[PDB]
């Protein structure tokens, strides 16, 4: 016969989501500059709005299609239309998001708007997505606030790679010395301590680490140049469609807001455009300018591997 | 009930489900609105559809219970096209008042009070619908904008009544069938621009009606008529579009069901325009969508201009041949104006023998069911039941209307002309693979003249269509070229079905087949992919348009990305040529005026014109309308023929190119010269829509003339069985320079017209 | 209980998963926000108890006899062993990061646990007699989401959902050997949520999404950003990998997650979490399409947005967030676990 619903077993208590109400205008979305007072009663509604694909135009995808559903990230690299075309952005890891404003990737440099870059509020991130990404109806004030409440309520998972005793390993301990070495200088933009739960390992500032993707003729030129040296040596296709990450790009800015190093084990494909395929690549001076991110040139492999292991421990 | 998706409770629907919420919010139907028309050719001119002004008609309210009928329009000379508001307490319609003013858009309460005029236009207006944009809930919304570099602040409030989408035509214009109307879709601000000000932060740009407190903006630029707009479940506008461009669809054209955004940012086909589909040249009008099974149900008329006919249906979710149905569907009468209810019932206007009435539809019996109301003295159609309509979602708009864009960064409205200093509104478009197509190799202009791979397509020609406007009735004649390829659709301007056109410009194509360009906005246009000789391999026959500041993407050349197929994942070079600069809206190159070749006449590069005029990093070219180049046979081609051809080609040596610009009388009509008539002459056993003896309109590479001028086999389509004579052969490739030869190429690819300058001009032509 | 990834408390169970006893008398629901497992009698559709487990269970598997329930506690990085008759947890075995799924061998002597941690590649094996973790089988890449065991029980497939990867694959394991024999890549895939075997063991179905990553984000139409797909892989050596659409032109199935295979292989059942509905497909039309088409034709057919209607049996309304589905052994009933609505939808199938 024809498949049909005969009955529904209610195991737990009944729960219904927030209504449609009145959708915000884009100026109304930009009108929210700073966060609203946190409400823990709206967090589940926010989780629903986060995972729901029915609110979208034809039901193609949801937030969780990108930031995944444990609220972390899929590592998918996209080209968004407010930062310029050919400028790629790695999908943001959303655990512990409230602890380090401003938001997105691009920082204060080149961004007086504080919307696309140096985003002042999480509201200006998600509230924008219906019109600038999903291309669907805008959120109501309530649903947006609930969504932001869900995002702010996300906490770090913590690293699996440390002893059940809770302590570190001697490889990680070995790497910690390289990390905190004043010559290497990771602590400058990434201040923090491994045993400190409140450690964000970020200065929450905008720096030039030499990760800015430019053209063959330099900044604001076209086409892009291969920033991956190992991939250039490998003879990889710049315009290849099979690559997990782009080896080229054109950035509208040279400087970026520093991300947390917490749960960095779980971010697929680091930096902003996802230029760095492994943790090692954030160090070895392949996908960035020489010694512009830390001074690692004098280090060699065992040290670098230890440093990677310590990064895995955060 | 849940329809598209599951709801919060069993048997209940989510607010995101339009169909289901429509089912839950409908309510009992008591009263209905419908149009009564005088029974006359002048009283019910459905043969002139979309241009339908049923003079003497009225709008009436009927009670399904008390059986009492009331005439609400008594103050109007003509009234029709009723559409109810969301609450069902008021409705909008089209009509002309006894006081005059022409056919316009009005709205009135359901009781018959509170009349308001929504449009004062030079032209005729039709079929208004409500689109709630920024108004979901009843009340006042707040207006907010940025301080011009300050903060975002509140200024004032506005009553949220939403917008009005309607179809309308200007005065003294002709479509591609030479009918004296051209219809297009307009969005209307009910509050006088302040709804658009609430959504955007600037009032609507367009034509303002301050006396009516309204403003209109043209969202669709098609050269033929776009009519009968309706609502999609996902919040877009569903309507019927006439695709007549040139010789396409057997020189007939098709009326397609398609959708677009309420600002006209993303037009795409739904069903009926593509080869292999069902209905042929049948007219498709008055389309609506069912709530239960989600069926697009439309009137399929046997004649393209008819508004009465049978009823057909295709799935909205999957608009393909597999889901096509003929609802009614045989015996024996005519159907019109179907109206699906959320409860799955339907109201149709049915005539068993010859006279229409309101009837419930029966899906089991595939015909009209029980009778609602019929007067014998009136033709009863356009049933519009009174119930509560669920508002579809409103989509964000990046244009404030004419000349106005809205930035993707700050979302701040800006005038491209008055402020930024550009001569005209300009958008962009990008194709990721121009070689990628679902079309085979074939003789027809919309097909490939030869196989092309990446690197074979050097550039693209971008063409703008010119509306046919002929104030002087003595200097223009339809059917002047009936002996030529054009047939009935020919005219004093052209011996082909192609109306007057001009070249927007050329743009280079990357080695991967991708291309991107900046060009004019709010103008009808299309493109052609070019080989290394600069000839069109394939033509896109349709009218594209760009709203200001809007980009438009496509995977391929009629590949299915905008029709039946998912976007192909492609990493394209053109993507990086689009917007790379912080200080720019777009960094993409503007369309170049010319092309440059080598010794042989092979493609070398693109060449700037003198039309070149800090929000873009590239030279701004081709935005000046008065400077836009075209190819006229009299001004450009004919002198070349007189100089290097006519001497050797006379009556004894066909084709006969002699006589200069002197007109030749054919069937008592003097339109073109001798050379034009000769070159446009048809060939036995060849479809005129493909071409004639020496000329194939909108394919130069298939034209025998070009084949001889290059003395080579250019395409995979042979013009005839014997091309080059065995004896007496004379090589023609050295007779012309590259300029003249490619001028002929451009002339043919443009559709091989005669008069490419719109309106009466000084150059020779039809006169009486 | 806590909402996943948060310190915020909720009273709602939030079912993340569902399964059924091989005798079909009992349903076991893993409550993610309840940190427990709900027992339901199939015949009375009544809650017969709630058994406490460790933090955030996302999965469970029943022993062939039905005396035990192995539950995957994701946050606890562990696996609980539950006595079904006693309604009590008798042990906790410790495994790798975030077990997202578990399955018992046909002989019931071994349980396989997929460790889904983003930097973790492991499938941990557990002896049922020792009730202990024997060793670990290292996959080809990170993040196995779920495993599945073939009807002959000599092979173990694992979907690898790998963060930061466009090409996400499936590993084939030889159970007697305990090593990777082959790795098959599903091109342009993301978010692999499940894998199931056909009763004859000649095919596997995998639900996932197809991003277009290399394209600008502009419109939502024609699946310009995401399309939703189910992939059928032929288990024979050199077999076809067929990526097939779940979407209509204007109607898409958001985030397909859970799968249930008809006992005779007649139908496929797919929990659609984003669109809150169960998509039922005809497997003989699907497999018929696979057998009669080349790889090229299938690859072209992946983007056909009218193709589904050929093999689509139904789309059935469900509660909010149907993350998991399961079938009765007779295949006449399909149950769907709804997280947000905190309930289970019971569906009468086409089987009669
Ligand atoms: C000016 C550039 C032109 C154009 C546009 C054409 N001609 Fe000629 N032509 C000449 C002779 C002796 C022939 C017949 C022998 C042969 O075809 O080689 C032609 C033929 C043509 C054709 C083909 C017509 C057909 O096959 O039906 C065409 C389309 C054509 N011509 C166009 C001679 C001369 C000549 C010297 C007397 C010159 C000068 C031209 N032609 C010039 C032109
Ligand atoms: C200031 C100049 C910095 C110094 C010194 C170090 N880091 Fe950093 N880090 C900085 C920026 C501006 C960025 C982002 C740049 C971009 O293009 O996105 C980063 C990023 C990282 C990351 C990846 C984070 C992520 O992708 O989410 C890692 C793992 C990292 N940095 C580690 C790291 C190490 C090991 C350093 C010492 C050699 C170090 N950082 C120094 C800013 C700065
Ligand atoms: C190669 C020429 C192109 C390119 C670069 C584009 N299109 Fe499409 N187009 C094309 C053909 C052969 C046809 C059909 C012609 C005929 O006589 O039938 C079309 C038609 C359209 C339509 C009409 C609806 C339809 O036929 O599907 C639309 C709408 C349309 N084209 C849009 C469009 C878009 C968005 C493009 C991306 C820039 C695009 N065209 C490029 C061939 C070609
Ligand atoms: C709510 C909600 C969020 N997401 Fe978004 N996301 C995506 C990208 C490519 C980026 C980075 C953009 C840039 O760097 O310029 C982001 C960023 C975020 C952030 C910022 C987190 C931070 O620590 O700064 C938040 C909070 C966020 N996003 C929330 C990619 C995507 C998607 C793929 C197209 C989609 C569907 C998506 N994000 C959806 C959503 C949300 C639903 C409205
Ligand atoms: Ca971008
Ligand atoms: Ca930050
Ligand atoms: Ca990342
Ligand atoms: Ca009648
Ligand atoms: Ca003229
Ligand atoms: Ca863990
Ligand atoms: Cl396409
Ligand atoms: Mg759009
Ligand atoms: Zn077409």
């Amino acid at each position: 016969g024809q498949p049909r619903v005969i009955s529904t077993i209610q195991t737990g208590a009944t729960w219904e989501p927030l209504g449609r109400e009145e959708p915000l205008t884009v100026p109304e979305v930009h009108f929210r500059v700073k966060h609203s007072p946190f409400k823990s009663e709206l967090v589940r509604y926010g989780q629903f709005q986060f995972n729901d694909a029915a609110w979208s135009l034809q039901g193609s995808y949801s937030c969780a299609s990108c930031h995944y559903e444990r609220g972390q990230t899929t590592g998918l690299i996209w080209d968004l239309g407010d930062e310029g075309w050919g400028s790629w952005k790695n999908t943001k890891y959303i655990r512990g998001g409230r602890y380090l404003p401003p938001f997105r990737h691009e920082g204060f440099t080149g961004h007086p708007d504080e919307i696309v870059g140096a985003t002042s509020s999480l509201d200006r991130v998600c509230g924008r997505d219906p019109g600038f990404v999903f291309r669907s109806e805008n959120f109501s004030p309530m649903r947006l606030e609930a969504l932001i409440c869900y995002i702010r309520a996300l906490e770090f998972t913590g690293s699996p790679f440390r002893n059940a005793d809770g302590s570190l390993t001697e490889a990680q301990k070995r790497g910690q010395k390289i990390f905190e070495d004043p010559k290497v200088g990771c602590l400058e933009c990434h201040p923090g301590d491994p045993m400190d739960p409140r450690a964000l390992f970020s200065d929450a500032q905008t720096h030039d680490v030499g990760t800015g993707r430019v053209g063959v003729n330099g900044f604001r030129s076209t086409p892009g140049k291969v920033f991956n040296i190992s991939a250039l040596e490998a003879g990889e296709d710049p315009y290849g469609v099979e690559s997990n990450t782009p080896i080229i790009g054109l950035d509208l800015v040279k400087e970026f807001d520093t991300p947390t190093l917490r749960d960095i084990y779980a971010s697929g494909t680091y930096f902003h455009d996802g230029g760095a395929r492994t943790l090692m690549d954030t160090i070895n001076n392949t996908v960035n300018d020489k010694d512009m991110h830390g001074r690692t040139s004098h280090l060699k492999q065992q040290e670098l591997q230890d440093l990677v292991e310590y990064l895995k421990a955060l | 009930e849940p329809v598209m998706t599951g709801g919060p409770v069993q048997g209940k629907a989510l607010w995101t489900d339009y169909s289901g919420m429509s089912k839950e919010v409908q309510g009992p139907v008591s009263q209905i609105l419908f149009t009564q028309s005088p029974r006359t050719a002048k009283g019910d001119p459905y043969q002139n559809y979309p241009h339908y002004i049923p003079e003497g008609s009225r709008i009436v309210l009927f009670d399904l219970n008390t059986k009492e009928l009331k005439v609400l329009t008594n103050d109007f000379a003509t009234a029709f096209d009723p559409c109810t508001y969301w609450d069902g307490k008021k409705f909008a319609f089209a009509g002309v008042h006894k006081k005059g003013g022409g056919c316009q858009i009005w709205e009135m309460n359901i009781d018959g009070s509170g009349l308001r005029q929504m449009t004062d236009l030079k032209g005729t207006c039709r079929s208004p619908i409500y689109y709630a944009a920024g108004s979901i809930e009843e009340g006042e919304g707040r207006i907010i904008w940025r301080d011009r570099e300050g903060d975002w602040k509140e200024h004032g409030m506005v009553e949220k009544t939403g917008m009005i989408i309607f179809s309308g035509s200007p005065e003294g214009v002709m479509d591609e069938f030479h009918n004296p109307y051209a219809y297009n879709l307009y969005r209307l601000d009910t509050q006088g621009g302040k709804i658009i000000q609430r959504i955007t932060g600037h009032v609507l740009s367009g034509i303002e009606f301050p006396h009516l407190n309204t403003t209109i903006d043209q969202i669709t630029y098609n050269l033929s008529s776009n009519f009968d707009p309706w609502l999609t479940p996902d919040g877009n506008i569903l309507f019927s579009s006439v695709q007549a461009n040139g010789s396409r669809a057997g020189g007939e054209g098709r009326v397609m069901i398609c959708v677009d955004n309420w600002d006209g940012a993303y037009p795409r086909p739904i069903y009926g325009n593509c080869d292999g589909e069902i209905g042929g040249t049948s007219g498709r009008s008055q389309a609506k969508i069912t709530f239960g099974d989600r069926k697009i149900v439309y009137v399929e008329s046997p004649y393209m201009n008819w508004g009465v006919g049978q009823l057909a249906a295709v799935s909205w979710d999957a608009p393909f041949n597999k889901t096509y149905e003929k609802l009614t569907g045989k015996d024996g009468g005519l159907y019109r104006s179907p109206y699906p209810l959320p409860d799955d019932r339907m109201l149709v206007s049915y005539a068993e023998r010859g006279d229409f009435g309101i009837y419930w539809f029966n899906f089991s019996k595939c015909a009209a069911g029980d009778k609602v109301y019929d007067d014998p003295n009136w033709n009863d159609h356009q049933p519009a039941p009174v119930y509560v309509k669920y508002k579809p979602r409103w989509i964000n708009t990046f244009t404030a209307g004419k000349n106005f864009g809205v930035t993707v960064v700050t979302y701040q409205p800006f005038d491209q002309v008055k402020v930024e200093g550009y001569p005209h509104s300009w958008g962009t478009w990008i194709c990721f693979d121009t070689t990628l197509s679902d079309q085979p190799v074939g003789p027809y202009p919309h097909q490939k003249a030869k196989n092309v791979s990446h690197g074979d397509i050097k550039a693209v020609r971008i063409i703008q269509g010119y509306q046919c406007v002929e104030p002087d009735s003595t200097r223009f004649r339809v059917g002047a070229g009936a002996h030529l390829l054009g047939g009935e659709r020919s005219s004093s301007n052209s011996g082909t079905a192609f109306q007057q056109r001009g070249i927007i410009g050329y743009q280079y194509v990357e080695s991967d087949g991708s291309t991107v360009t900046s060009q004019l906005s709010d103008v009808p246009y299309y493109m052609q992919i070019l080989d290394d000789k600069g000839m069109s391999v394939q033509t896109a026959l349709t009218w594209a348009y760009l709203r200001p500041y809007h980009g438009r993407i496509c995977s391929g050349c009629h590949y299915g990305s905008y029709r039946g197929r998912a976007f192909k994942n492609i990493h394209a070079k053109a993507l990086y040529n689009w917007w790379y600069d912080d200080r720019s809206h777009y960094d993409s190159p503007f369309a170049f005026r010319y092309l440059k070749f080598d010794n042989d006449g092979n493609y070398k590069g693109v060449k700037h014109g003198e039309d070149v005029v800090g929000t873009t990093s590239q030279p701004v070219e081709g935005l000046t309308l008065d400077k836009q180049r075209t190819v006229d046979f009299r001004r450009d081609i004919q002198p070349i023929l007189d100089a290097k051809c006519a001497m050797c080609h006379d009556s004894n040596n066909p084709p006969n190119l002699g006589g200069g610009l002197e007109l030749v009388s054919v069937d008592g009509i003097a339109a073109y010269s001798r050379a034009y008539n000769s070159l446009l002459e048809p060939q036995r056993g060849k479809d005129p829509n493909i071409g004639g003896k020496y000329v194939n309109p909108s394919a130069a590479i298939n034209s025998l003339l070009v084949w001889r001028l290059y003395e080579a086999e250019l395409s995979a389509n042979a013009p005839r069985e014997k091309i080059f004579p065995i004896e007496g052969r004379l090589l023609h490739n050295k007779f012309l320079t590259q300029d003249e030869r490619y001028a002929i190429v451009e002339w043919i690819d443009l559709g091989a017209q005669w008069d490419n300058i719109p309106g009466p001009d000084f150059y020779p032509g039809y006169l009486v | 209980g806590y909402i996943q990834g948060t310190h915020v408390k909720t009273d709602l169970p939030g079912p993340f998963h569902i399964t059924m006893s091989p005798d079909g008398s009992t349903l076991f629901i893993s409550n993610q926000s309840g940190h427990s497992v709900t027992f339901v009698d199939a015949r009375t559709q009544k809650v017969t108890g709630e058994v406490a487990v460790r933090v955030q269970p996302e999965a469970s598997a029943v022993t062939p006899d039905g005396a035990f329930l192995y539950v995957c506690n994701a946050e606890s990085d562990s696996v609980s062993v539950v006595d079904i008759q006693r309604k009590q947890e008798i042990k906790e075995i410790k495994v790798g990061d975030w077990p997202s799924g578990i399955k018992i061998s046909p002989d019931g002597k071994t349980a396989y646990v997929a460790c889904s941690g983003c930097m973790w590649n492991a499938i941990d094996v557990i002896d049922t007699g020792r009730m202990e973790k024997v060793r670990s089988i290292y996959t080809s890449d990170y993040g196995p989401r779920m495993v599945e065991i073939s009807p002959d029980g000599k092979t173990l497939v694992a979907i690898l959902d790998t963060v930061g990867s466009i090409n996400r694959s499936v590993d084939f394991i030889d159970i007697a050997s305990g090593r990777v024999v082959e790795n098959r890549v599903i091109h342009e895939s993301s978010n692999l949520r499940d894998v199931v075997y056909t009763p004859d063991g000649k095919y596997i179905a995998v639900t996932h999404q197809t991003p277009k990553n290399w394209l600008p984000v502009c419109e939502a139409e024609n699946g310009q950003v995401f399309t939703n797909n189910v992939t059928i892989i032929e288990t024979k050596a050199g077999g076809k990998v067929a990526r097939l659409p779940l979407d209509d032109l204007n109607n898409y199935d958001g985030n397909p997650y859970g799968m249930a295979m008809d006992p005779k292989g007649k139908y496929l059942y797919i929990g659609v979490r984003g669109m809150h509905r169960v998509t039922i497909l005809d497997m003989d039309k699907v497999l018929g399409l696979v057998r009669s088409s080349t790889q090229e034709e299938l690859d072209y057919l992946r983007d056909d947005l009218g193709l589904v209607r050929d093999y689509l049996v139904a789309r059935v309304p469900t509660g909010l967030g149907p993350s998991s589905v399961c079938l009765s052994p007779d295949g006449k009933f399909c149950y769907a676990a709804n997280y947000f609505s905190n309930n289970v939808t019971v569906i009468r199938t086409a089987v009669d």
